[PDB]
């Protein structure tokens, strides 16, 4: 948990873990970890409200979420040390109160904007 | 040390007890009558050296200092990337030795690197005043050096290249072997070492240490800037126009990102002291743009974003920013376009291609320059550095300074267009790093031509079947690109039996507006969720919030999910179940909705005053200072 | 290989290392590029003069004879269409070269080892007749002791008659007391000789009148088919020769002479690197010969020890060590591995267990600990040990009062008067040191170039704003002492300090030469600039990490740079580049503190450093943001 950072803008945090969950129709991901893109000034639509967007990537590669995503983590393992960090996941998760609270990577997208 | 030149341009005497001969010469300069006494040989000399003296700009003494223009020009076609010329000086016979000098430097910076150092080694065997020599054996360990790292990096680094030969790098490494580059002027004969001694800096490992630590006069709170700026132009001029390859090396590329960052800090404190004192000053021009781009990171470019106010930096000369933009965006093409894509100069140019798009953006960019950088961002150059989304990021960026045109327009399209038609392979997707992806590319057309319609897109939708599903969920991202034929063709392909299918329907763009069944399907979703209740919960309530609903009737799942009832009746909430990380979540629009909602705004204000209180948070700070929520 | 063999290795490289290693290269080398050897001449010489087809004596007298008869032109003919052929140059000569001799001399009259310095860009200013040796444009000297044919290939400009070889005492003077002198200052390495060669035997004879120990026995690189016999070797090592038998160094067969060349060659170039240490007492000695003459300073900053070691391990801030370059034998492991193991030092020798004793004791007291594999809960306190940090003023007033017991007293005395304002008693103490003085030696000098710096700066705002900012013209300096610190100062180049020192010292004491500018201050002050852009990006960002603080290196660097200046008691502590660095690293760790205090508290240390380098607006500014 070294390498472990809290991402305040978006309050979500920053490590380096991928899971293991299991969705609500029973489906298994496996080496699944999630990227967080904090666009206050994306181009937004009509239904459009969330600041930041997720994506789901699966064996290094992303997922089309085409069905309600409500999952549950049953696995949590660090690269860097293979350690189970899913007790600490879970701690966090229900701490943060956020969608999302352990992201492999948080993308700034509002200093590179040409509206920053 | 009998006298000490001003960065600006003018002598001023210290450690010289003997008589006065820079004044002499100043005030023999000053007056041809006085001039006209030397011998013809005297007279020859005294022109060489006020030749030489104007050429390196040295005015007159600290007295007879008046208006110096101090205007930095530096000679050399491998800082302005002029990448063809160089080509073509290498390609024609040399006819001197100075020349082959200049050629051996060229091909440094083309990233031929094993003729660069053939061509050294040829030097320095043609050379033996010795100062090409010197330099010749100091650009060629330079060379070798730069060899070795580029291997290292090659080994340990997206493909496999294998840009030098094992046969050449075995016969570099013998020859460099036991190599001391510390014993090479002291090898040299006494009468070089004499009149060459300013060289010696030239063998060191590190030679900028002066230079940087001068750096911390920047730092202080209480001209130092000119000064810095003025030093920084004459390591950039003597690395140049000299053909030293050491002005390739990290400790340069460094030291500019330190001198520049810290200069821009300097200014951007300037102004806010001033700001804060008479309530209400770094002016960049073509060579700062280039060192920028040049020497820059990205990573860099974005800290001295985020530290200072970069938009309150006016740009100067921008027809020759704007012309080395050109230049860079013709070079990728070359690069990439064509197949003569070499590794060792590629890995090079790269960043600095990439620093100078991403800088780009604060230059305002002639139409046709501007199609021409655009069309090289988007198509030619490597997905390797710039995925999808980090493209769209660069050419939005060009936006900001030049509103999007219609050829620019048409460019997108084209890329849209080139975009869609290689999603007929099940297995080609879109990979980005900032998230961004097409539908990015047409929301963006979109904006800045809001009735703008895609002809060969709305084609393509038009030739869509059941079989290509990939080109038909691609497409339906630009719906509001296609024709409407084309939406309505589109449109039959996805079904909103379900509230899942709404739910992607939304969230990919294929339904705007809620009709009356969409709303009971949220209903029917609520009431199921209410009955089992012994995600999308926040999302309807938003939805009712956003006037995207009209039903009235979702007041009857009121009383679980602590963010619905805030949204459908914020009067009715009870605060102390909020959670101010709710508006961490909500974007520009949201909160801006929330803070003009003219109910729960006091207690919005309220939760964000002890969220900047109690934790001094940025971003609750900022939400309150914008929105006012 | 044998012990001798290797010995004879370790001290050439070390000379190789040193530039003090002179290369004897005889006909040998230049017959392996297939260059005519002499015998081919003599023999043609007695074909000419008799019916058809030597002794050493011979060897002289033939063409002696060919010349009384047949006339200088003819022998000169000879000479010019047998010799008049161009050559390639041999590895051999590339491996020469590469050894980075000091000086070349040769017995051959070719330009192969002209051509091989030529093409592997070494500048030798080549010595072959009498006018070049006061004509030589270079400090390094290709010396052709017999001559050569760049001015023609005339029989005048060779040594090859018997007559030559007997007035060429008297022929060549100042070439002969040049190659006497090189050979008497030098490493000299024979290579291409043989044992019974003329050329060496004289040399030896020479030899045999010096001291009995007054010089270097030169080593002979044997490289004839055979393994010399143990008669021989017994009688030419005897004789000054440290012998280097290609033979006995590998199994060759009787004709293949360039890879019996190249044996030795090689050996000696790979070895050019090589630690040569294998046991661990060897390890401990070569780790005791780089930090011993780091004893005489007070405390070592661990950023300069990488200096110390030539880039072979890092040595970080927070006292880990680190593999960076060190391809050879892993030393710093495997003493940290000693020090570990207690059972393993007793395995030591006594000298060896005393030295590995004196290096824990000054690692441990420098905070260097162990590799970065090892490192655990690395925690230290920061304590300086000076009185001139924790400003006791009193006390060092009564300490110079005292009476110096030593030199480093006297030392420690001039930094306390240059503390106390006193900069013209610290001025004189100084040149009164480096009177009685070398690392205290060379310090004092820097500290007095130093102390008349600040000397200056004062007189001339003194001076200049010093009536008006205290109302008075104020001259704490008497104008004869000024005069007499131009005079003394004035010839003084501090760029220069270094250099002019006995060369054991510059390889010895590397570490300090950085003290003469602020380059000392360039990596500290580039790590600086780079930390605080890292970690304003965070605070932009309202990223917070959890755990190792990014700006502890900033501290430690800070504290590492105070120790070793006041520790050290040099006169930069009061440089207006150190505050500002000082100052900067100080604002950087509040400005840290305090934006994880929103989400480090300030010490007696902290205090200190900020009331000492911070100016009143600096304080303001903190105080503000
Ligand atoms: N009268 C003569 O001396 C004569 C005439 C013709 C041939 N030869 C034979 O041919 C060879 C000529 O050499 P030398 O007798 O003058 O040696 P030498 O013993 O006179 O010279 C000794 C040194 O020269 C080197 N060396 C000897 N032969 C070499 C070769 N062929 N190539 C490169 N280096 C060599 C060895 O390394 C040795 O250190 C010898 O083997 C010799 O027996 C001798």
């Amino acid at each position: 948990t070294h390498d472990l950072v809290y991402h305040s803008k978006i309050n979500t945090f920053v490590w380096d873990v991928e899971f293991d969950i299991v969705l609500s129709d029973s489906k298994e991901l496996n080496k699944c970890y999630f990227v967080k893109c904090f666009n206050p000034y994306r181009i937004n639509g009509k239904c459009d409200f969330a600041v930041s967007s997720i994506d789901i990537f699966s064996e290094g590669k992303r997922l089309l979420i085409e069905n309600e995503f409500n999952f549950k983590i049953t696995k949590a393992v660090h690269v860097a040390t293979s350690k189970d960090v899913t007790e600490i996941v879970l701690h966090l998760s229900e701490r943060i109160s956020s969608p999302f609270p352990i992201v492999k990577e948080v993308v700034y997208l509002d200093w590179s904007h040409p509206q920053f | 040390y009998d006298y000490h030149f001003e960065v600006n341009g003018t002598v001023v005497r210290h450690k010289n007890k003997g008589f006065g001969y820079m004044e002499r010469f100043f005030e023999l300069k000053e007056s041809c009558d006085e001039r006209s006494k030397l011998s013809k040989k005297q007279y020859e000399r005294f022109n060489a050296l006020f030749n030489f003296f104007e050429k390196n700009g040295v005015i007159c003494m600290a007295k007879d200092a008046g208006t110096l223009n101090t205007s930095i020009e530096i000679n050399s076609l491998a800082y302005h990337g002029k990448y063809d010329v160089m080509k073509k000086f290498i390609e024609e016979q040399s006819v001197s030795i100075e020349d082959d000098y200049k050629k051996a430097f060229f091909l440094a910076c083309l990233g031929r690197w094993e003729e660069s150092y053939d061509l050294y080694s040829n030097i320095i065997l043609n050379s033996i005043n010795g100062c090409v020599y010197y330099l010749s054996q100091i650009n060629r360990y330079r060379i070798y050096q730069s060899i070795t790292q580029a291997v290292t990096q090659f080994n340990g680094l997206g493909r496999h290249y294998k840009p030098f030969t094992d046969e050449f790098l075995a016969r570099i490494e013998r020859e460099m072997t036991n190599f001391n580059i510390d014993d090479l002027f002291n090898g040299m004969p006494f009468e070089f070492q004499k009149k060459y001694k300013i060289l010696e800096f030239l063998s060191d490992n590190q030679f900028l240490y002066d230079d940087t630590v001068k750096l911390f006069e920047l730092t202080n709170k209480v001209s130092s800037d000119i000064v810095v700026l003025l030093r920084l132009y004459d390591n950039l001029r003597f690395l140049y126009e000299n053909c030293l390859w050491s002005v390739s090396f990290h400790e340069f590329h460094q030291y500019i990102r330190n001198s520049m960052s810290l200069l821009i800090e300097k200014a951007e404190y300037e102004r806010t002291r001033d700001i804060d004192e008479l309530g209400f000053g770094f002016f960049m021009e073509y060579y700062d743009f280039v060192n920028i781009s040049r020497h820059f990171k990205i990573d860099d470019i974005k800290n001295l974003e985020r530290s200072c106010s970069i938009d309150k930096i006016r740009f100067g000369e921008q027809e020759k920013i704007e012309e080395y933009l050109v230049g860079i965006a013709e070079e990728i093409t070359k690069q990439f376009s064509a197949n003569g894509m070499n590794v060792v100069f590629y890995t090079q140019f790269i960043s600095e291609a990439k620093a100078a798009l991403y800088f780009a953006k604060y230059v305002k960019l002639s139409e046709e320059g501007l199609g021409k950088i655009v069309k090289a961002l988007l198509f030619y150059f490597p997905e390797r550095d710039l995925d999808i989304g980090k493209r769209y990021v660069w050419l939005e960026r060009l936006t900001k300074c030049n509103e999007l045109p219609k050829s620019i327009i048409s460019i997108i399209d084209d890329f849209l267009v080139l975009q869609a038609e290689k999603h007929i392979d099940q297995n080609y997707s879109e990979v980005s790093s900032n998230g961004l992806y097409s539908r990015d590319y047409g929301a963006l057309i979109k904006h800045f031509e809001k009735n703008f319609i895609s002809k060969r897109l709305s084609e393509i939708t038009l030739c869509l079947t059941q079989d290509k599903q990939k080109q038909i969920d691609f497409l339906f991202k630009l719906l509001p690109l296609l024709s409407t034929n084309a939406k309505s063709h589109l449109l039959s392909f996805k079904s909103v039996e379900n509230i899942n299918d709404l739910m992607n329907g939304i969230r990919i763009g294929l339904i705007d507006e809620f009709t009356p069944e969409h709303e009971e399907l949220i209903i029917e979703y609520l009431e199921t969720r209410k009955v089992n209740y012994i995600d999308y919960m926040s999302t309807f309530g938003i939805w009712y919030f956003l006037e995207e609903i009209n039903n009235s009737k979702m007041e009857e799942f009121i009383g679980m999910d602590d963010q619905y009832d805030f949204f459908v009746d914020p009067e009715n909430f009870d605060y102390k179940k909020f959670i101010p990380s709710w508006l961490k979540n909500y974007n520009d629009k949201l909160l801006g909705k929330i803070a003009g909602n003219k109910h729960m705004k006091h207690h919005v204000i309220e939760v964000l005053k002890e969220r900047v209180k109690n934790s001094n948070d940025k971003r609750y700070l900022e939400i309150l200072m914008n929105y006012f929520i | 290989l044998d012990n001798n063999v290797v010995e004879c290795i370790k001290e050439i490289t070390e000379s190789s290392r040193n530039g003090k290693l002179v290369f004897f290269v005889g006909a040998g080398v230049s017959t392996l590029s297939d260059y005519p050897q002499w015998w081919r001449l003599v023999d043609k010489y007695h074909e000419e003069l008799y019916g058809s087809p030597y002794s050493s004596d011979e060897y002289l007298r033939i063409p002696q004879i060919f010349y009384n008869v047949k006339g200088e032109m003819a022998f000169d003919g000879i000479l010019k269409d047998f010799f008049q052929v161009d050559k390639p140059t041999n590895p051999i000569h590339d491996k020469i070269l590469a050894m980075n001799p000091a000086h070349v001399i040769t017995t051959n009259y070719d330009n192969l080892i002209d051509t091989a310095c030529w093409k592997r860009g070494k500048y030798f200013s080549v010595i072959s007749a009498e006018e070049d040796v006061a004509n030589a444009t270079s400090s390094r000297y290709l010396l052709k002791v017999h001559g050569d044919f760049r001015k023609g290939f005339k029989g005048e400009n060779v040594v090859l008659k018997e007559d030559d070889y007997l007035n060429y005492d008297q022929n060549y003077p100042l070439i002969s007391n040049l190659m006497k002198t090189i050979i008497a200052t030098h490493t000299i390495v024979f290579i291409g000789y043989g044992l019974g060669d003329y050329n060496i035997n004289m040399l030896l004879n020479w030899v045999r009148k010096l001291q009995k120990d007054s010089f270097h026995k030169p080593f002979f690189i044997r490289t004839d088919p055979s393994p010399i016999e143990n008669e021989t070797l017994i009688y030419y090592e005897n004789k000054g020769l440290r012998i280097i038998d290609a033979a006995s160094l590998i199994d060759s067969n009787e004709y293949d002479y360039l890879e019996r060349y190249s044996a030795v060659m090689d050996l000696l170039i790979e070895s050019q690197e090589n630690k040569f240490i294998t046991k661990d007492d060897e390890v401990i000695d070569y780790i005791y010969g780089k930090i011993s003459p780091l004893f005489a300073l007070q405390y070592i900053r661990k950023i300069d020890l990488k200096h110390v070691f030539e880039y072979d391990y890092h040595f970080e801030v927070n006292g880990t060590v680190v593999r960076h370059k060190n391809k050879g034998f892993g030393y710093m492991e495997r003493f940290f591995e000693l020090k570990e193991s207690c059972d393993e030092r007793s395995k030591l020798s006594k000298k060896q267990y005393e030295r590995f004793n004196a290096l824990f004791n000054f690692f441990e007291k420098n905070g260097v600990i162990c590799m970065a594999k090892d490192a655990g809960t690395l925690n230290t306190s920061i304590e300086i040990n000076s009185l001139a940090y924790h400003g006791k003023y009193d006390v060092m007033k009564k300490f110079i009062e005292e009476q110096s017991v030593s030199i480093e007293d006297d030392y420690k005395k001039a930094f306390f008067l240059a503390c106390l304002g006193r900069w013209e008693e610290s001025y004189d103490l100084y040149s009164n040191i480096i009177l009685n003085s070398g690392c205290v030696y060379y310090l004092s000098q820097i500290n007095r170039y130093r102390i008349y710096q600040s000397i200056t700066q004062a007189v001339t705002q003194f001076n200049g704003l010093g009536l008006l900012t205290f109302g008075r013209h104020y001259k704490p300096f008497t104008d004869e002492f000024l005069a007499r610190i131009e005079r003394e100062m004035t010839n003084f180049n501090i760029d220069d300090l270094f250099n002019g020192m006995p060369f054991e010292f510059q390889k010895k004491y590397k570490i300090l030469e950085f003290l003469s500018d602020n380059q000392f201050l360039y990596d500290d002050t580039v790590k600086l600039f780079e930390l605080t852009n890292k970690v304003r990006s965070e605070m932009s960002e309202g990223s917070y990490s959890f755990g190792m603080s990014s700006d502890i290196v900033v501290l430690l660097r800070l504290y590492d740079n105070l120790r070793f200046l006041y520790e050290n008691c040099l006169w930069s502590v009061s440089f207006h580049e150190f505050h500002q660095y000082i100052r900067n690293s100080m604002s950087l760790l509040i400005e840290k503190a305090e934006y994880e205090r929103t989400r480090f508290f300030m010490e007696y240390y902290d205090f200190v450093n900020i009331s000492r380098h911070f100016k009143i607006d600096d304080i303001k500014n903190l105080e503000r943001s």
